[PDB]
C-alpha cells in the first residue's frame, strides 16, 4: 500500500493534499466499499475495507485520511520447552504446565452436497495458540498478538477518526488504535500528520527479537510502550510524507520482519517523484502513482551499477555500448502507452533477464538449500538490499562474493541475456519487447476464502492500490477524484445477470481515468 | 436516484455509490449496514464465515484447514461481546445499529429470494443468517488481522538452523545478519532525521 500527504509548503495551490493507495489485491466483488455518510455535524465520503463501519480512504469536512500496513512488530512467537515425558506439558515460571487442549467440530459440505462432520484438535499455552509442535525435539511454538482482545477498541478508534474535527481528536483516535498501521492526515488549514499506530510490546533485552522468544517465563513482555514513543510527525520540515510500507523512522525496528526495510526500498519511486518536483498538485501525484505502478523497481539502484560496469568494458564491446545507450534512454517503466499488448521499451526485457540471471548467480550456490525461505527475502518485492550491497561492494557481515566475482556476475548476466534475446527475438531492442502481463479481478482475496464469482476481464498488471483517492483540502471543502474498481455492487442475479455496477469502474482503473470526489450535496445530486 | 429507506434519504449516483443523508448517527449507521448488505451480502456472509471457521460448511472439505486455523486463533462470541462491552456505550450502539441494518436487508432478501439473494446463495443452496454486533467485529478481524499476523520468527529460526547445518554456526550467523538485519540505517524512512528535532538527544 502507498500513500502521500503534502503540506501547504510543498503544494502548488498552498492546500494540503492526500493520496491513498491500499494494496489489498484485485477481486470482484471488490475489497473496498465506497459510501457517503452525512448526519448533523458529520459529513464523510470515501471507502473502507468491506464490512467495516467506517471510512479509511477519503475525507470528512475537516480532514482527509488514509492508511498503509505498518509492518510493525505486534506478533511474537514463543518457543515452549516441552516435558520429554509429556508433550502436552511445557515449562513456565518454575513448573510444568498443562497445555489447553481444544477440539472443534466442523460441519462440512461433502462432495455429495450433504453435511459431514470433521473434528480437529488444537492446543494453547499461556502465550497463545500453538502453531507448530515438534515432540521429537520437545518444542512447540505459540503465538502472541500485542492487540489480543483490543480489536473492538481499534474499531472504535477508527470510528473516532471518522468523527474527528481537528488534529487533537485525530491524534487521540490514533493513540487508541492497537494494530500496526500507518495513518495519514491532511486538513483545510494546510497541516499534515503521520502516525505509526499500534500497541508495541516492551520486550526482554536478553533476546534476539528476530527469533522466537523462550517461553519458560524469564523473557515475557513487560507492558507496552507509550504512544508518544510511536513514530509520528505533525508538519515535518520537508513538507510531505510518502510511504510504501517502508520504515517509519531511522531507529524504529520491527524484529523478524526487517527484510522489508532495507537500503533498497520501493518507496524510492515516491521519494524520487516528490523530490524531482518543486511544488506539486494532484496531477503530479497521479504521475508519480503511474511511475510507481509500472516501474521495474530494481532500476533505481541496479541500473546505475549495471551501466557503470558496462561502461568500463564498452570500448571493447559494442553490445555493451549499445546497452548503455538503451538503458540510459529508458524511463525504467514496463508500460504499454500505445495499447498494443507489448511493453514499450525492449531494453526492459533485457533488464528483467539480466536481473534474474544476476540474482541466481549471486545466491543459487549459497542459498539454494534454504531457497524456499530466502528467495522471498533476497528477491523481495520491496527491494533487494543484500544483492545491491554485494554487487556494489558495500559492507556486509559475510563476504558473499568478492569484488572480482561481483563484476563477473554483472557481465555474465548481461552476456547470457543478450544471447537469449538474440536467439529468440533479434539484434535490436525494439525486437525484444515483451508481451504485457495481465491480471483479473478474481473470486478469492487475501482472506483466502472465495467470496463471489470474480471477473474474467483482463487488464494490464499494475503495482498499484486497489483504489486510489486524490484529495485537495481547499479552505471550503475536500475536492478531488478517485476510483474504486471493479465497481460498487457485487450482486449477480440467479439468472446470471451482473449488476450494472459490478464492473463499471474497470475501464476507468485500467485507463488512468477517475470519477469526481463528491462532498457538497448539490454535486452529489448531479452525480 | 433518491429514495427514503426508513428515516434516511439515500442518493445513489451514476456509479451506484450510496450517499446517506440521516438525521442522526443511529439512523445513519443502520442505513450504512443496510446499503452494504444490499450491495455485498454474499461477500459479507463469506467474510464472516472466514473468521468463524465455517467456510467449509459451504465450500467443502478443501477449506477445513483454513477453518481450523481461524478457530484456533480466533475468539468466541462471548469474548467478542466482552470486547464490545468495553467500548463507549454510544459506539457499541452504533455497531449494533450497523448490524441491525445488515439484518434488515437479510430479512427483506429471505422474503424475496429470487430477486434479492444473489446467485451464489442459490448455487450453494443456503440462506444468509441475521447479524449481531459481534459479527461486525468478526468482519473487521478477518481482514485487519491478516496485515499483522505472521510466523516470520519461525521461518528465521529455520533459515538459521539450516545454514548452521550447512556452513557451521560462525558463518551461518554472519549470513543470517545479512539476510534479516537488526537495523539498516540507510533504509528510506517516512520521517527523515531532519524533519523534526528530538530535544532530549540535545538538538
Ligand atoms: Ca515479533
Ligand atoms: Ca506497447
Amino acid at each position: 500500500s502507498n500513500a502521500m500527504i503534502i503540506g501547504a509548503k510543498k503544494s502548488k495551490s498552498g492546500n494540503a493534499l492526500l493520496f491513498s493507495g491500499p494494496q489489498v489485491g484485485f477481486v470482484a466483488p471488490g475489497f473496498l466499499y465506497e459510501v457517503g455518510l452525512h448526519s448533523p455535524g458529520f459529513d464523510m465520503e470515501g471507502s473502507g475495507f468491506i464490512g467495516y463501519p467506517f471510512i479509511m480512504f477519503g475525507a470528512n469536512q475537516h480532514l482527509a485520511l488514509t492508511a498503509t500496513a505498518g509492518y510493525g512488530n505486534v506478533t511474537d512467537i514463543f518457543e515452549e520447552k516441552l516435558n520429554p515425558a509429556n508433550s502436552t506439558q511445557y515449562f513456565y515460571k518454575g513448573k510444568w504446565r498443562n497445555m489447553e487442549k481444544r477440539t472443534e467440530t466442523f460441519i462440512v459440505r461433502g462432495e455429495d452436497g450433504k453435511s459431514k462432520k470433521i473434528e480437529e484438535t488444537f492446543f494453547h499455552t499461556v502465550h497463545g495458540p500453538v502453531i507448530s509442535l515438534d515432540k521429537e525435539k520437545n518444542v512447540a511454538y505459540s503465538k502472541s498478538w500485542s492487540f489480543r482482545g483490543t480489536e473492538a477498541k481499534s474499531i472504535q478508534a477508527y470510528m473516532k477518526a471518522n468523527w474527528a474535527k481537528n488534529v487533537k481528536e485525530f491524534q487521540q483516535a490514533a493513540s487508541e488504535f492497537t494494530m500496526s498501521l500507518n495513518w495519514y492526515y491532511a486538513d483545510k488549514k494546510g497541516n499534515i500528520a503521520y502516525y505509526h499506530v499500534g500497541k508495541y510490546p516492551i520486550r526482554s533485552n536478553q533476546i534476539d527479537d528476530r527469533f522466537p522468544t523462550p517461553g519458560t517465563g524469564e523473557y515475557e513482555w513487560k507492558g507496552f510502550q507509550s504512544f508518544a514513543k510511536n513514530p509520528q510527525a505533525i508538519n515535518p520540515k520537508k513538507g510531505y510524507v510518502v510511504n510504501w510500507n517502508n520504515k517509519p523512522s531511522k531507529y524504529w525496528r520491527n524484529g523478524e520482519y526487517s527484510i522489508v526495510w532495507g537500503k533498497d526500498n520501493r518507496v524510492q519511486q515516491f521519494i524520487n517523484g516528490i523530490e524531482a518536483r518543486g511544488k506539486v498538485d494532484l496531477k503530479d501525484l497521479n504521475e508519480i502513482n503511474y511511475t510507481a505502478s509500472f516501474a521495474q523497481l530494481r532500476t533505481h539502484y541496479f541500473k546505475p551499477l549495471l551501466i557503470k560496469t558496462l561502461e568500463k568494458y564498452q570500448s571493447e564491446n559494442k553490445e555493451y555500448a549499445y546497452l548503455v545507450e538503451q538503458l540510459r534512454k529508458w524511463n525504467n517503466l514496463k508500460e504499454d502507452k500505445n495499447h498494443d499488448g507489448y511493453y514499450d521499451a525492449g531494453v526492459a526485457a533485457f533488464f528483467d533477464e539480466w536481473w534474474n540471471n544476476t540474482h541466481d548467480k549471486l545466491f543459487n550456490d549459497s542459498l539454494g538449500i534454504v531457497s524456499d525461505l530466502t528467495r522471498e527475502i533476497t528477491d523481495h518485492r520491496m527491494g533487494a538490499t543484500l544483492a545491491y550491497k554485494v554487487l556494489s561492494g558495500e559492507p556486509t557481515n559475510y563476504q558473499w562474493k568478492s569484488k572480482e566475482e561481483a563484476e563477473k556476475i554483472i557481465l555474465e548476466s548481461t552476456d547470457e541475456a543478450l544471447a537469449k534475446l538474440h536467439k529468440e527475438k533479434g539484434e535490436e531492442a525494439d525486437k525484444w519487447r515483451a508481451p504485457i502481463k495481465t491480471m483479473t479481478f478474481g473470486a478469492k482475496s487475501l482472506i483466502a476464502i472465495p467470496h463471489g464469482y470474480g471477473s474474467k476481464t483482463e487488464i494490464i498488471e499494475m503495482n498499484r492500490g486497489s483504489e486510489n483517492h486524490y484529495i485537495e483540502m481547499t479552505p471550503k471543502q475536500p475536492e478531488g477524484f478517485n476510483v474504486t474498481p471493479p465497481g460498487q455492487i457485487g450482486f449477480i442475479h440467479k439468472d446470471g445477470t451482473l449488476s450494472e455496477h459490478y464492473e463499471d469502474q474497470l475501464s476507468l482503473y485500467a485507463n488512468w481515468k477517475f470519477k469526481p470526489f463528491l462532498f457538497d450535496k448539490k454535486d452529489v445530486k448531479r452525480a | 436516484d433518491q429514495k427514503k429507506v426508513e428515516n434516511v434519504t439515500i442518493i445513489r449516483d451514476s456509479y451506484g455509490v450510496p450517499h446517506l443523508y440521516a438525521k442522526n448517527k443511529k439512523d445513519l449507521y443502520k442505513a450504512y449496514g443496510y446499503v452494504m448488505a444490499q450491495d455485498r451480502l454474499f461477500q459479507l456472509e463469506m467474510f464472516r464465515r472466514g473468521n468463524e471457521g465455517t467456510v467449509s460448511e459451504i465450500f467443502g472439505e478443501e477449506y477445513v484447514t483454513k477453518d481450523e486455523q481461524s478457530r484456533r486463533d480466533g475468539y468466541s462470541d462471548q469474548e467478542i461481546q466482552t470486547m464490545l462491552n468495553g467500548l463507549d456505550r454510544e459506539t457499541k450502539q452504533l455497531i449494533e445499529q450497523f448490524a441491525e441494518g445488515i439484518t434488515a436487508y437479510v430479512n427483506e432478501a429471505v422474503k424475496a429470494p429470487d430477486q434479492k439473494l444473489s446467485k451464489e446463495f442459490h448455487d450453494y443452496g443456503f440462506l444468509p443468517r441475521k447479524w449481531k454486533a459481534t459479527d461486525v467485529v468478526r468482519l473487521y478481524m478477518v481482514s485487519m488481522t491478516y496485515f499483522m499476523d505472521n510466523h516470520q520468527e519461525l521461518k528465521n529460526a529455520e533459515i538459521l538452523a539450516r545454514l548452521e547445518r550447512t556452513y557451521g554456526k560462525e558463518k551461518a550467523v554472519k549470513m543470517f545478519d545479512d539476510l534479516v538485519w537488526k537495523n539498516d540505517l540507510e533504509a528510506p524512512t517516512s520521517i527523515q532525521p531532519d524533519d523534526q528535532t528530538d530535544i532530549k538527544k540535545e538538538g
